[PDB]
RNA sequence: ACAAAGAGAACGUUUAUAUGUAAUUGUAUGUUUGAUUGGGGCAAUACUAUAUCUAUUUAUAUAGAAAAAGAACUAUAUUU
């Protein structure tokens, strides 16, 4: 077809592309969630160093946890999202 | 080939070439004609050997012949209608191996 | 949304209030069990409705079944079985491989009994020896099939016979890889047993996966 | 905004009484098939009395 | 009667394999072409695995331009 | 192809299953002896030809 | 591999003489050469070493009669060479001395060194219960012996004899028969079998070690298992659970009276 | 020689019709097999009583 | 097709009739690169199911002088680059020079 | 009163940052306007026109009509082929077959 | 014009067709055989000149092998009378590349040949080597120092009859060739599988306990 | 490949011991991630196993002479019947099964 | 298969079938199906004996031989008519057995209450 | 045609990677006249493009990418 790059309203900017504007906030509860949210002014300019953070309805769990940003492309359940294993302080 | 011995619709189609759903041996022998048809089944014999040919042989038999019991049709439709006529099939039956 | 591949369960809906009303009116005959060669032949269902697998009986509007009813079909609704259960009768499950189908309808062309093959692997699932239907298989799958050999561990429960003198891993690439699957999952009772990590989504190996019991 | 489940508010999704009260395990399609026939039965035990 | 008894309903731990917002999700038939069938992790991949076949038949999967597709 | 070739003589008379579409309102006193002698003609032409 | 250093290059003449991608450099029949050629020139510095790909075997325990271990074996020799023990054996260790006085003595020990060779590292790779392990003792012990073990801990001597006259061709063969005996008699003769059915459906893998050069059996793990698949035609279970047909038994034989005669 | 002596554009009315099967067809022979009379089909198909 | 890692010979399909695609084709002879037709007509898996194939000698047989054991020109039909277009050619056999020593006349031929 | 139920327009492309109560629209089996209900349905409607008595095509096969084809007078002698064998599970052959 | 037709080919047996040309060395393409000079002889006479003991040894069904052609299937049988496509298929494929690699083939030497550049013995006298391709066909075979490893070479020389499956399948890629060598290297040079030699390493002494 | 059943009647050339060996149903490789190579030879190799093992040299071992060679010539299964009823009742315990 | 009231092999599983002797039926839908049956093994014998009776003499030469071709003949004897006969035999029990029950219910019936009632009561 | 590979490379073939205007396929617009193609708004809750401006106002499907409820890419932004 040609015409990959239209021309018609280049819009100036355009939040949804921007180096890491649009995140998926993964659950830290390796429950393969995630929340794809596009970090505001208040994070799009480096305000934060750290990677973002934010607690959010686990809808697999049915509880708040954990949201860590992370790339929206990628498989959200790598075998680097084991946890080691721990004796908990319950039990005999 | 200038001439070919059957149109390609013949050759597509297996129906009138495997035996599936089709009966393969057209004469239906009465009693006393299988107990002397079978004994010419020599001894040795054994059905758990003479098997079936691929899709690709046709599926005739030419009825009860010498050495009719290799014809792996004419063996295993004799067999059957000495199930219809009574007669004891002392040979064996077709081992499935596994 | 409604596909219909090879081996799908869609049956042609007979209603019971068909199969009650012939029952009276004469064309079937109480007495004998009421298997789908009665309903073909008396032209209570043609042969435009007969298509494999053979049917469903659904219990339409009908509040109570009168007398002893006694059915060979395949797949009642639970709440027809439940209506013919109450009124003394049976309903036991045919569910027949299509070479079943046949030899069913068309009896005066099989002189004798031509083995039937057991139906697909996804009909024992859910109706042949599933004994909600009370299908046929119902009896001896808990009876003949559902027990392991004699000689079976706990690896080899499927093999028709254990491939080894010892439940354990065989070689070496066998065990490794049991090896590592028992840690790649995390270490489960089972997980012992190596699986294949990608599911084909096919509809044969499609179980019940929610339902009733 | 970027959330996905707002909170309860006035909608009459699957019998969320039951959606609390059931094992997370089981994925979705096989729990909002299996409150129901829990809900199904509950339906029966309420006519019969 | 027997008093047997039973569950109301079985709970398998089982998650669903087919999710409305994924493309190839799906339960196939058992003779449709599995996710991703001679794709080999591209997209419409298969076609260009086709060069790659040892011979194809004389009829097989052509130029056909979406027109009035 | 398929033509029900197991109806050809499985009919109670000579001129049954046997697709004759070139026919008549009135057959005349020589086109019914026509008629007639035609059925079995195609009947026998028929038979002693796959009998030879 | 050490031989890994070929030259990305070949002394051939280019075909095509005009000009393109890919001339002079190594072709994958060259690169074989060279590997070859610089293979062999190794085995005469004899730092070739073919444990390379047997990395990850534990490596087995270095005796002075346990080189039966450090060899590669052909998958088509542990094929032939099947020989088979009563489950319930756990181990089997053949010892035998260095140097042996008398000339029967040395008979014997001969045929424990082959059997100690020939027939002990297949029973390792084809039951993988047994712990195969073979010692060379140093003295003048004019007999060598086998300690075939048991699973319930208990265990035999088979005293390795060996007629004078018969070779050791055989000889070992007369042990085989004098081991393959005791382990299913010992195997027989257990006590309750319910706790070594556990230990044994546990006994993790004692052939680890063995060093298999899987000849022509490379294509895939299908036929590396190749041994284990065994065809059974002809196969034999004539015991059905038959479920007879108790309502209206009769009734096949007494219906239609076809075409009642004058009489009716 | 086995041959037939003309060019089978000519001999075509035995190759397309049921005359494939009346005829002998080895290598180009379009000669015709063996076929009984009337006077036989009947004289051995009464023989027979059929 | 299964997914197992190993998988042993046996002497059926373990787990019910080959499921995939190309496992459909195989089931009936074809061989995999029917999985590629856009119309499969009862003379396609004729044609493709090699029941005679479509292949011939370049001179007459009765004229052929190289001496081709059993071969033909088989018709490759190549899909071809970014743009699939089918198009298909005669692939030959390798014709070389057989200079022989044939010792019942001694000498090369 | 048949409608063709469709799923959402937007349910795959594009989904952060558009409104959180409309990324649902998209899920759920809408009809189709009858205006396009109406077109497609009328490729099936020409089976045989002028009979203004006979309904049109569906969409799906619907079980009873599959077998109404193989449910005709010349059909009853293929054993194959009838009461449903394509739908059947695939077929069972002999140990031995074989191409 | 054809003065005197000739006969068909195997018309030799009283009560039966000939079998079909192609099989007997023909013409393929027709599969049914047909003599007419068994349909012309009337029924009596094809009964008169045989015996029932006979036409039980003609009427033999031989079904799907064919009686003359040994090893392949009748030509009367299959979808349609021309060879078995698929037992002599060309070596090459519709699409594979040629890569068959370089193959050496067994030669018996024929005289005690004695190269005098590696200053050793290309063969002994009535000994089978394996040598190249085309060493044998243009260096060994056209001198008379050496002859294929064939059966019947074996027979014609006075040696024990052996089947060194001389291109009994050619490899149509080097590492389906490596393991064709590996299949070749158990059967023809069997001693280096044996335990002896697998073994001579540990003959004696392991050599940490040897004298210096 | 192989997905059909087939058993085969090989002869050993070291004793002529007719055993009968067979072809189970062995997988297709994978078409998920598809690979050309592996698979048009896989099928047109099977053509030739399919074809009583016309291009391929035999090994299998023998149960005669327990060793494993390539010597075997495969019988089609009616020159099997042409051997096996052939032979005197004991040589049957001798060179078959 | 079915068919008759012996119940399909079906009864595998071991099905019984208890409350038996139930029903009086006069089987009239099946003795309808049995004169339609009946006069279709009969209609079929008249075509597998169809003997030329050529009442014109142009094509007389074949006035002894059948109108069906030996091999033809040989089969629809076998596929169409001996199916006939087992399907009009199957109705020929399907009802000869369901009189066997009327006959034992006619006769513990008459007596109760009435010989005149009877046949009344089953009416 | 050029190059690679395979044949103890005796020369013909087959591949792979390449794609040549030597190559004969198809596109090269639409709307107002040469610029514009978007969704809003003000201009009588008219709007030709009239006149002005705004802006995360969002580009539907199909193969790939994300496998639970969550998600990315691109097309005159109705998009053959
Ligand atoms: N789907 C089917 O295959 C199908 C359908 C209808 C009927 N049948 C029944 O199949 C039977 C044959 O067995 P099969 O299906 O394995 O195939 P088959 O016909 O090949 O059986 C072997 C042979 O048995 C002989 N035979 C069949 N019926 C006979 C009879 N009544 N009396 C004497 N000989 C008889 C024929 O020669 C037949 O060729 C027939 O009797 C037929 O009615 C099968
Ligand atoms: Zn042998």
């Amino acid at each position: 077809r040609l015409k990959k790059r239209m021309v018609g309203f280049i819009p100036k900017v355009i939040p949804r592309k921007i180096r890491n504007n649009m995140v998926a906030l993964r659950s830290e509860a390796n429950t393969g969630h995630m929340e794809g949210y596009i970090k505001t002014e208040a994070e799009r300019l480096d305000a934060t160093g750290r990677k973002l953070q934010k607690t959010m309805w686990d809808p697999v769990l049915q509880r708040y946890t954990l949201m860590k940003e992370t790339k929206v492309r990628g498989p959200f359940l790598t075998k680097s999202n084991i946890a080691r294993k721990v004796d908990f302080p319950v039990g005999a | 080939s200038t001439y070919n011995e059957k149109s390609w619709l013949e050759k597509a189609r297996w129906g009138a070439f495997t035996k599936g759903s089709r009966p393969v041996m057209r004469q239906r022998y009465s009693a006393a004609a299988l107990k002397e048809a079978l004994e010419m089944v020599p001894e040795g014999f054994e059905t758990c050997d003479v098997p079936r040919p691929p899709q690709r042989i046709r599926a005739q038999s030419e009825g009860v012949v010498g050495r009719w019991y290799t014809n792996y049709w004419t063996l295993h439709s004799v067999r059957y209608q000495c199930q219809l006529a009574g007669v004891e099939w002392q040979f064996g039956e077709r081992q499935r191996p596994r | 949304p409604r596909n219909r591949y090879e081996g799908k369960a869609s049956f042609s809906r007979l209603s019971l209030s068909k199969l009650l009303w012939a029952v009276d009116t004469g064309r079937l005959n109480p007495n004998e069990t009421i298997t789908l060669y009665h309903l073909r032949n008396a032209k209570v269902i043609a042969d435009r409705e007969v298509v494999w697998p053979g049917m469903v009986l659904l219990a339409g509007n009908v509040e109570r079944v009168p007398y002893p009813l006694h059915i060979e079909l395949q797949n009642a609704s639970a709440k027809a079985i439940q209506l013919l259960e109450e009124a003394g009768g049976s309903f036991t499950n045919v569910y027949m491989s299509h070479e079943g189908l046949y030899q069913e309808l068309h009896p005066e062309e099989f002189p004798t009994f031509m083995e039937q093959e057991l139906p697909e692997r996804k009909g024992l699932e859910n109706f042949a020896t599933n004994s909600r239907k009370r299908g046929w298989l119902a009896q001896w799958y808990e009876d003949e099939s559902r027990y392991a050999h004699p000689g079976a561990g706990r690896r080899t429960a499927h093999y028709i016979r254990p491939p080894t003198d010892r439940d354990f891993p065989a070689t070496i690439e066998e065990y490794e890889l049991a090896k590592h699957h028992q840690k790649w999952h995390l270490n489960q009772p089972g997980s012992a047993t190596v699986l294949p990590w990608h599911s084909l989504n096919t509809a044969d190996m499609a179980r019940r996966s929610a339902g009733r019991l | 905004h970027h959330n996905s489940s707002l909170p309860y508010a006035k909608h009459d999704t699957n019998n969320v009484l039951a959606m609390r009260l059931f094992p997370v395990n089981v994925g979705v399609r096989a729990r909002t098939e299996a409150i129901r026939i829990r809900t199904d039965d509950c339906l029966q035990r309420l006519r019969d009395a | 009667a027997s008093q047997r008894w039973l569950p109301l309903q079985t709970l398998k731990p089982m998650g669903h394999n087919w999710s409305a917002a994924t493309r190839s999700s799906g339960v196939r038939g058992p003779h449709m072409q599995l996710m991703q069938e001679r794709l080999d992790q591209k997209g419409f991949g298969w076609k260009r695995k086709s060069r790659s076949l040892w011979q194809q038949d004389v009829a097989t999967a052509g130029f056909r331009p979406h027109r009035y597709f | 192809g398929f033509t029900m070739k197991y109806k050809r003589g499985t009919g109670l008379w000579d001129e049954d299953h046997v697709n004759d579409f070139d026919a008549n309102k009135y057959l005349s006193a020589r086109s019914t002896m026509r008629w007639y002698y035609g059925m079995e003609r195609l009947q026998t032409r028929n038979n002693m030809n796959a009998r030879r | 591999e050490q031989v890994q250093d070929v030259p990305t290059s070949t002394d051939r003449k280019p075909t095509g003489m005009h000009r393109g991608p890919g001339k002079r450099q190594t072709a994958p029949k060259e690169a074989a050469q060279y590997q070859f050629i610089k293979k062999w020139d190794l085995q005469m510095r004899e730092t070739w070493d073919e444990l390379e790909p047997f990395k990850g075997l534990p490596k087995p325990k270095v005796q002075f009669g346990n080189e039966a271990a450090e060899v590669i074996w052909p998958y088509a020799l542990l094929l032939e060479n099947v020989i088979k023990v009563h489950p319930y054996t756990k181990s089997i260790y053949v010892y035998y001395s260095q140097r042996q006085s008398t000339p029967l003595g040395e008979l014997a020990a001969r045929v424990a060194k082959r059997v100690s060779q020939a027939y002990l590292i297949p029973i390792t790779f084809h039951n993988s219960h047994v712990y195969v392990e073979a010692e060379m003792l140093l003295e003048y012990s004019e007999t060598p012996w086998v300690v075939v073990h048991c699973l319930d801990g208990t265990h035999k001597l088979i005293p390795v004899k060996p007629q004078a006259g018969q070779t050791v061709k055989e000889g070992a063969e007369e042990v085989l028969n004098g081991i393959v005996s005791a382990c299913n008699e010992i195997g027989s003769a257990v006590k309750n079998p319910k706790e070594v059915m556990r230990l044994l459906s546990e006994r993790p893998l004692q052939n680890q070690y063995v060093r298999v050069n899987y000849q022509w059996y490379g294509d895939t793990p299908e036929e590396r298992m190749s041994h284990l698949v065994k065809w059974d035609y002809e196969p034999e279970e004539v015991v059905p659970q038959l479920r007879n047909r108790t309502q209206h038994v009769l009734d096949w034989m007494n219906y239609d009276g076809n075409l009642p005669t004058h009489n009716s | 020689a086995r041959r037939v002596q003309c060019p089978t554009e000519w001999v075509h009315f035995r190759m397309h019709t049921k005359d494939k099967l009346k005829y002998d067809f080895q290598d180009l022979a379009f000669r015709k097999k063996f076929e009984y009379s009337y006077e036989d089909v009947v004289a051995n198909a009464k023989d027979m009583c059929s | 097709f299964s997914t197992f890692a190993l998988n042993p010979e046996t002497s059926r399909a373990p787990h019910g009739p080959p499921r995939g695609l190309i496992n459909r084709y195989i089931s009936m002879g074809l061989p995999p690169w029917a999985a590629w037709c856009n119309r499969v007509n009862r003379h396609a898996l004729y044609r493709m199911s090699d029941v005679s194939p479509r292949s011939f000698l370049p001179k007459a047989p009765h004229e052929m002088d190289v001496i081709w054991m059993n071969e033909r020109v088989r018709e490759r039909v190549r899909t071809s680059r970014q743009v699939q277009h089918v198009y298909r050619q005669l692939k030959y056999p390798f014709v070389k020079t057989g200079i022989h020593y044939s010792d019942t006349l001694d000498h090369w031929v | 009163s048949r409608v063709w139920v469709a799923l959402g327009g937007k349910m795959r492309r594009r989904r952060i940052g558009r409104q959180i109560d409309v990324k649902d629209m998209r899920y759920y089996w809408r009809p189709i306007e009858p205006q396009y209900q109406r077109l497609y349905m009328s490729r099936l409607r020409i089976k045989d026109h002028s009979n203004k008595r006979v309904q049109p095509m569906r969409l799906r096969a619907t079980n009873n009509d599959i077998g109404q084809a193989s449910s005709l007078k010349e059909w009853e002698r293929s054993s194959d082929r009838k009461y449903g064998a394509a739908l059947a599970p695939p077929k069972k052959r002999d140990f031995e077959f074989r191409v | 014009v054809a003065p005197w037709v000739p006969p068909p080919r195997h018309d030799v047996k009283v009560t039966m067709p000939p079998p079909p040309g192609g099989e007997v060395g023909g013409s393929y393409g027709v599969s049914t055989g047909y003599s007419d000079r068994l349909a012309r002889t009337p029924y009596w006479k094809r009964m008169a000149l045989s015996t029932y003991a006979l036409r039980m040894k003609e009427n033999e069904t031989r079904y799907p092998m064919s009686p003359h052609r040994e090893g392949e299937y009748d030509l009367r049988y299959t979808v349609t009378a021309y060879p078995d496509h698929i037992k002599h298929r060309p070596l090459l494929e519709i699409g594979e590349a040629h890569q068959i690699p370089t193959i050496e083939i067994p030669v018996i030497f024929l005289v005690n040949l004695w190269d005098e550049e590696r200053l050793t013995w290309f063969g002994r006298q009535y000994e089978t080597v394996y040598v190249n391709r085309n060493v044998a066909r243009e260096e060994l075979l056209p001198q008379r120092y050496a002859i294929y490893a064939t059966e019947e070479a074996y027979k014609l020389l006075g040696l024990p009859v052996v089947n060194h499956s001389i291109h009994e399948e050619i490899p149509k890629t080097p590492h389906a060739y490596k393991k064709l060598l590996e299949k070749q290297s158990y059967t023809e040079e069997r001693w280096k599988y044996t335990i002896e030699y697998l073994f001579r390493k540990y003959e004696a002494d392991p050599p940490e306990l040897q004298d210096k | 490949s192989n997905r059909f059943f087939q058993k085969f009647y090989l002869r050993c050339g070291n004793c002529s011991a007719i055993q009968r060996s067979a072809q189970g149903y062995q997988p297709i490789a994978n078409p998920i991630l598809f690979k050309s190579d592996e698979h048009c030879r896989n099928y047109h190799d099977e053509q030739r196993r399919a074809a009583g093992y016309s291009g391929m040299v035999v090994t299998c071992r023998c149960h005669r002479c327990e060793r494993v060679h390539s010597n075997w010539k495969v019988l089609d299964a009616q020159q099997f019947l042409d051997a096996k009823l052939r032979m005197t009742p004991e040589e049957r315990a001798q060179r078959l099964w | 298969s079915g068919a008759v009231g012996r119940g399909s092999f079906h009864s595998v599983v071991a099905g019984a079938n208890p409350r038996r002797i139930p029903t009086y039926y006069n089987s009239a839908y099946e003795l309808i199906q049995l004169h339609r049956a009946h006069r279709e093994v009969t209609r079929n014998f008249l075509v597998r004996d169809k003997v030329f009776d050529n009442k014109f003499p142009g094509c007389s030469l074949a006035n002894g031989l059948f109108k069906m071709v030996p091999n033809k003949r040989g089969n629809f004897h076998t596929r169409e008519l001996t199916e006939s006969i087992r399907h009009r035999t199957i109705w020929g029990q399907r009802i000869q057995q369901q009189r066997t029950i009327n006959a034992a219910i006619l006769e513990d019936a008459t007596k109760v209450l009435s010989p005149a009632q009877m046949e009344d009561r089953f009416s």
